[PDB]
């Protein structure tokens, strides 16, 4: 016998596949208990950042008559002006994730009447969680601002309350409307340029403010161009994953990965005691080899912010590095001694082996590159849809006397 | 001194309640079927199976009584393991004696003969496959002989 | 609604679970003076699962 008859699949026993994930329940396995706040999406796409902020050219909003605003240090050159009482501006979203309601804020860039002295409009914000209403009124009947960001939820201007703290659950649908509940001094508007719901990530980053973790850039360049932030996603989530375990020492270990993109500070770093790791930056594939052999690998991985652009705002930050699937393998010994002259080889097939999932097993053999070392004929069985198949072959060296 | 380990690895289950001599015999059927006790001396051992021989060898002249079977009343050629907390399970396939007892009997299928068991405590898999191989191997065919001799 | 919406206030309910059997006291206080007009008038007060 040269070869099997009809090989469904082949596996290494030089390198075995120590984890891996590729599906939801695998990804919640190997990421360990996540906090139900952490801006991270685990899907049947792969895990990527959650979007974290909303960010929305104020020509995109939703309208209710409101006075249109031109002017070059305006994002896209344009502005909705608050102006008339009851003229909204309205702004949807679903968050990927619950956002703690000590640290939901909403930025705004926003300006009193081309930058003049004399008062806008008092403005109030109603944030409606899927009919649960929230109202408050942070702007005053006698106040004007500068064109700059202001967070409109944690802070006041003139006005009487702030947003309320509540939490905002994951796949909630939420709704802002904006609305001017009294006339201004003149027909001036109050002038909204982009406006920017999020999660101020001081749960992440250890700064008390949105600033810590945000791009809230103030000059477009003066005509009609766009801003670099805030950008829609968290700067870095450094993940740690679950230890690979094992029975053997391992040497050196080797990952593969399905990603969208790997630019920036993405990488991926591994350890042979919990502390020692080694990085690898920027690509898909790789391999470490460790300072001494020891039994269990660590894991991290830095998930982050890419993209760059010329045509809205934000200019940067508006896509996520995703990882689809995950592998690591170590060199280990899948060959044992087992007796007085006798090996045991305890090959692995990964539970989803394509060729070999659905289809009937009825032979086997130890083999080295494409020469067939051993053959057996082995009693009939379906690999079902979600089984590790392994091997336990025993090979015995004996004499005849 | 006495400590001579085969394939010497980590333990992924927790011994903790085990009989001694079980947990020693489990990791002899982990290790290269190794041979331990208590010496001369008192000391312990765990070493290296068939380490000396008997020079004085029962020649044709020297056996006066002989009953030499193959023992296989208990033999069995699947064993079921379920591990964690009854929550995932592995079988344990030995294919060759069910296709033996297939071509033998004339049977319509392979003639699986089973045991399930359950040891809610291993979480490693790995180690639900050693105690299937295990139960397996104490329970295989063998040539269990009594010479009977002088010296 | 006074648990889970509100009107220029502080603060909301904290979504935590009541148990069967356990003794809830409901206290509904004023915290400022009014501008007139004899208050907040109370007519019904409905604490209730929202089902």
């Amino acid at each position: 016998d040269t070869t099997l008859g009809n090989e469904l699949a082949n596996t290494s026993l030089e390198e075995i596949l120590i984890q891996s994930a590729s599906s939801v329940s695998a990804w919640n396995t190997i990421l360990g208990t996540l906090a139900s706040t952490y801006p991270l999406v685990v899907s049947s796409s792969g895990i990527r950042p959650a979007q974290t902020a909303w960010t929305t050219e104020s020509d995109n909003l939703a309208q209710s008559g409101t006075a249109l605003v031109t002017v070059g240090d305006y994002s896209n050159g344009e502005a909705e002006g608050l102006d008339s009482p009851g003229d909204t501006l309205e702004l949807s979203f679903t968050p990927e994730h619950d956002i703690p309601g000590e640290e939901f804020a909403l930025w705004c860039r926003i300006e009193t009447d081309l930058g003049g002295t004399d008062p806008g409009p008092e403005i109030t914000v109603t944030l409606d969680i899927d009919g649960d209403t929230y109202s408050w009124v942070p702007i005053g009947t006698n106040t004007a601002l500068g064109l700059n960001w202001y967070d409109l939820a944690n802070n006041t201007f003139g006005g009487s309350s702030t947003y309320p703290d509540t939490d905002i659950p994951e796949g909630s649908t939420v709704t802002l409307s904006i609305e001017a509940t009294s006339s201004s001094v003149s027909g001036q508007g109050h002038a909204v340029d982009v406006m920017a719901p999020l999660d101020a990530l001081t749960r992440v980053t250890g700064g008390s403010d949105a600033t810590s973790a945000y791009t809230f850039d103030n000059n477009n360049g003066g005509s009609g161009g766009y801003l670099d932030g805030p950008e829609l996603y968290p700067d870095q989530l450094i993940l740690s994953l679950e230890t690979a375990t094992t029975r053997r020492n391992v040497s050196e270990a080797r990952f593969t990965l399905t990603a969208n993109d790997t630019s920036g500070n993405f990488y991926v770093e591994l350890a042979n005691d919990g502390s020692t790791f080694n990085r690898v930056n920027n690509a898909t594939s790789g391999s470490v080899t460790f300072a001494s052999p020891d039994t269990n690998v660590d894991t991290n991985i830095s998930l982050n912010r890419y993209g760059s652009r010329s045509t809205a705002t934000p200019q940067t930050g508006f896509n996520a590095q995703e990882i689809d699937n995950w592998e690591l393998y170590a060199d280990i010994d899948a060959v044992l001694p087992d007796d007085i002259g006798v090996t045991l080889s305890r090959a692995i097939i990964p539970p989803n082996t394509s060729g070999i999932v659905g289809q009937t097993v009825r032979e086997a053999g130890l083999k080295s590159g494409s020469t067939l070392l051993t053959r057996h004929i082995l009693a009939e069985f379906l690999l079902d849809t979600d089984q590790r198949l392994a091997s336990s072959e025993s090979t015995r060296f004996t004499s005849d006397n | 001194a006495n400590i001579t380990v085969g394939d010497d690895q980590e333990l992924t289950r927790s011994y903790q309640g085990d009989p001694v001599e079980n947990a020693l015999r489990d990791f002899a059927f982990k290790s290269t079927n190794e041979d331990f006790g208590v010496g001369d001396d008192l000391e312990f051992f765990f070493q290296p199976r068939e380490t000396v021989h008997i020079d004085r060898g029962v020649d044709n002249t020297q056996w006066f009584r002989y009953d030499i079977p193959e023992l296989g009343k208990e033999a069995i050629n699947e064993v079921e393991v379920w591990f964690d907390d009854g929550e995932e399970s592995v079988i344990v396939d030995d294919g060759t004696d069910k296709l033996d007892l297939q071509d033998s009997l004339g049977l319509p299928s392979p003639g699986t003969q089973r045991k399930e068991l359950q040891r809610p405590l291993v979480t490693d898999i790995s180690d639900a496959e050693d105690i299937g191989r295990k139960y397996l191997a104490f329970r295989n065919s063998t040539l269990s002989g009594t010479v009977t001799t002088y010296g």
